[PDB]
RNA sequence: GGUUUUGCGCGAGUGUUUGGGUGUAAAACCCGCACGCGUAAAGGUGAGAGCUUCGGCGCAUCAUCGACC
């Protein structure tokens, strides 16, 4: 199996140890032969240690630069393994959504916005790569804006196990409040581009599906207000 | 049930931690005398009498004469090498006999004997 | 004596019933991303 | 009432949670769970795995079964269905048998986090005396 | 180096903004109903 | 676990607690903004906290604690 | 927290870390501790009478 | 610290107890996006002005 | 030694402390076989808390008719 000796140091109580381990994870992702062979089990180890990297970081401006540095890691990876990396992020942050306390939730809510902000930035090359389009939005249909309450991880065989991760409701309500802010930031809401109106529409149809088919009252009111914002092309 | 003088005949047990120390010191005092030998003698495997406890099995008092002769241990040597001997018990079945001459054969394998003088 | 026989057999069957229940509880009790292994 | 009889700090923590949910929500579910948190042990009888299974025998599956009591295991039940149980306490055999069947185990604070109004829940009570 | 607003604080400010416009609208609805009631009594 | 820490300090025992018969309780912790044992001004129960203290050289410092 | 740092003889961090065991994540129950400690402190006592 | 996992596993008749509360930070339970999205509007303030 | 109620642990099981092991030694920590108590040796209809895709499900408990020993 792969040698990953820096995950231990990402949980250290010293910042220079944690900084060195974060610089060491740049080298692991840069090695294109290993990075093209990252598995779902492999990325789940990385984002767990990356979770405790942000869990340990102390002050506000350190928290923002780390959130941005964890955001600009999608560009480091090859194209063959970008999909499983984002799978690791949404699965790890599903596992520990409730377990974050009220004071450390601020920097992890920023991490979801920065990662989802990086995903819409990645899908830029019709001036938008359609192969990248089905990957980001398809993974937005699996964890945040889903119709099932569980996501199945890995495949059932004699060599594989079983991981079933519930999507928490709180993750749904956060992506609902930040998704318009992120597509504005990278520039989907330019009304001239016909391709851009297509991408805004298909996620807008996706959340509208979550509106009519959910059972949580919390999702129902929060998704309606996300549709009703004035910046959207339909409500303008 | 306090019709008689239960005040004059009540016994407490504050020596319970102290008697345990004495009992463990008696086992250490005994093992100082019998330094390479085990403290307790070997005892046979027997079946409990009644219908309630027929399925259970416990340690008896001593080995039968037929058990000792089948194992190859002479009778007059067995008390001097740590084997308890019961003359009252009889075998009465081959299952009681075979379980104990296996136990004595297993004792001899694990036994190391030192010459007299 | 046929009466005193079956009180004794009832108590024996009650005791054997308890001992079989003790074994069955033992049989029933017999039937990498972890934190203690990742940060080891 | 005015105060829980319990001395568990975590049971006082749940009462603080469900005093807020009873006050700031129209849902009658939060009012009855708060009243059952104030109750004593003889007024919170345990619920076996068999009793939960026979209230799921109709189309009540895919509902979060919620019980303000301790869920116990029933050896007379041979097969356990898949179910999401939310309760105060789970016994060790009951927790393992729920998880082995593919089900799930919740605490009451996780229940209020997931469904604060008690949507799509199924309240059960244990047998009295 | 600007230290942006906490994410949970942003949800308060949007909830507070909707509450203020609701209170202002309910105040004007209450004022006009009181003016009509003084004429009718 | 800040609520659990408050339940041990308030109900059971705190080494910094001074109890008077005048109706108010006092906090003997040197890192307390007000010397009172209420929830909002406990340096122990509050994982994030601030206080102001004076050095004997005359300098006033702002002490910030983060979780 | 996953790990705890191990400190050297001089007081400086050695560089090795140990995983915190699950017993540090156990519930903290002051009512349970008080009840046990009350009866525990009685167990050393030595009898007195007149 | 290495032995602490082992000594608490070797205790027969006992397992590490399950808490009745998973998240003991009550401020996270109450001041969450999921709880605060569903609440009724506040019926009053902390201090109530004397009417008459 | 009975009994009622509250708190607490565990839960169809529960109880280490007669005793053994160990110890910084009347403390604390550990448990091999027994033993005490206990458990074992699914129906309809109508009310009914709660939920709800507003169509309906229906806890506990009560009542009424059934089922089986
Ligand atoms: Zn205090």
């Amino acid at each position: 199996e792969k040698s990953m000796p820096f995950i231990k140091h990402l949980a250290s109580s010293d910042r220079k140890v944690r900084t060195a381990a974060l610089n060491s994870l740049h080298a692991f992702l840069s090695a294109r032969q290993v990075a093209s062979a990252l598995t779902t089990l492999d990325v789940l180890k990385l984002w767990k240690g990356l979770f405790y990297a942000l869990w340990m970081c102390d002050r506000a401006i350190p928290q923002q630069n780390l959130c941005n540095e964890l955001a600009d890691l999608i560009w480091q990876l090859p194209r063959e393994s970008v999909a499983t990396w984002l799978r690791g992020f949404w699965a790890t942050m599903a596992r520990e959504w409730t377990g974050i306390d009220v004071l450390r939730m601020e920097k992890f809510l920023l991490l979801v916005r920065r990662v989802l902000g990086a995903s819409f930035k990645w899908m830029k090359k019709g001036a938008w790569d359609q192969s990248k389009v089905d990957e980001v939005l398809g993974l937005l249909a699996e964890w945040p804006f889903s119709l099932a309450e569980e996501v199945r991880i890995t495949q059932s065989s004699e060599k594989g196990g079983e991981i079933v991760q519930k999507i928490p409701v709180g993750m749904r309500l956060h992506v609902l409040d930040i998704w318009v802010d992120e597509v504005e930031r990278v520039g989907l809401l330019n009304e001239d581009e016909e391709e851009a109106r297509m991408i805004v529409q298909r996620i807008s149809d996706m959340v509208d599906a979550l509106e009519q088919t959910t059972k949580s009252p919390a999702v129902r009111t929060r998704s309606k207000d996300s549709l009703g914002d004035d910046r959207l092309p339909a409500n303008r | 049930h306090f019709r008689k003088h239960w005040q004059r005949r009540v016994r407490c047990h504050f020596d319970q931690p102290g008697k345990k120390v004495t009992r463990r010191l008696a086992r250490r005092a005994k093992a100082a005398a019998l330094a390479p030998r085990p403290v307790d003698k070997l005892r046979p495997i027997v079946r409990c009498p009644t219908v309630k406890y027929n399925r259970r099995t416990r340690l008896g008092r001593g080995f039968t004469l037929e058990e000792l002769k089948a194992a190859g241990i002479p009778r007059l040597l067995a008390p001097t090498i740590g084997i308890a001997v019961d003359h009252r018990r009889k075998n009465l079945s081959e299952e009681s006999l075979a379980a104990n001459v296996q136990r004595l054969k297993d004792y001899k394998a694990r036994l190391i004997l030192f010459p007299r003088k | 004596n046929k009466i005193r026989a079956e009180l004794r057999k009832a108590k024996a069957a009650r005791h054997h019933a308890r001992m079989e229940q003790q074994r069955d509880l033992l049989a029933r009790k017999r039937q990498d991303l972890d934190t203690r292994e990742l940060f080891a | 009432r005015k105060a829980p009889k319990s001395d568990n700090v975590y049971l006082k923590l749940l009462v603080k949670l469900y005093r807020f949910l009873a006050r700031r929500t129209e849902a009658p579910f939060n009012k009855v769970v708060l009243r059952r948190l104030f109750m004593s042990r003889i007024n919170r009888p345990p619920v076996s795995l068999s009793r939960i299974a026979r209230n799921l025998k109709n189309g009540n599956e895919k509902k979060t079964v919620v019980v303000v009591a301790t869920v116990t295991d029933d050896n007379r039940l041979l097969q356990v269905p898949k179910m999401e149980v939310a309760a105060l306490r789970f016994t060790a055999k009951a927790r393992a048998r729920i998880e082995a069947a593919g089900g799930r185990t919740l605490t009451l604070d996780q229940l209020a986090l997931e469904k604060p109004t008690g949507a799509n829940t199924l309240l059960l009570r244990g047998p009295k005396n | 180096n600007d230290i942006l607003v906490p994410e949970t604080l942003l949800k308060k400010r949007k909830s507070q903004e909707k509450a203020r416009a609701e209170r202002a609208a309910a105040l004007e609805k209450r004022k006009q109903a009181n003016k009509e009631k003084r004429q009718v009594i | 676990s800040d609520e659990i820490v408050w339940q041990i300090i308030n109900q059971q025992f705190c080494a910094f607690k001074l109890k008077t018969t005048k109706g108010q309780n006092f906090c003997r912790n040197e890192y307390s903004v007000s010397g009172l044992c209420n929830r909002q001004s406990c340096p122990l129960a509050n994982s994030r906290y601030a206080t102001v203290r004076q050095s004997p050289k005359g300098t006033i410092y702002l002490y910030i604690k983060t979780i | 927290r996953p790990t705890v740092t191990v400190f050297g003889a001089d007081g400086k961090p050695t560089g090795a870390t140990e995983v915190l065991p699950k017993v540090f994540s156990a519930p903290i129950r002051p009512d349970i501790v008080k009840h046990v400690h009350t009866g525990m402190a009685k167990n050393k006592r030595q009898p007195y009478a007149v | 610290i290495k032995q602490l996992d082992a000594v608490y596993e070797s205790k027969k008749g006992f397992f590490l107890p399950a808490n009745i509360v998973s998240q003991a930070d009550l401020s996270r339970l109450i001041n969450s996006t999921e709880i605060q999205s569903v609440l009724r509007a506040p019926k009053g303030e902390a201090r109530t002005k004397r009417a008459c």
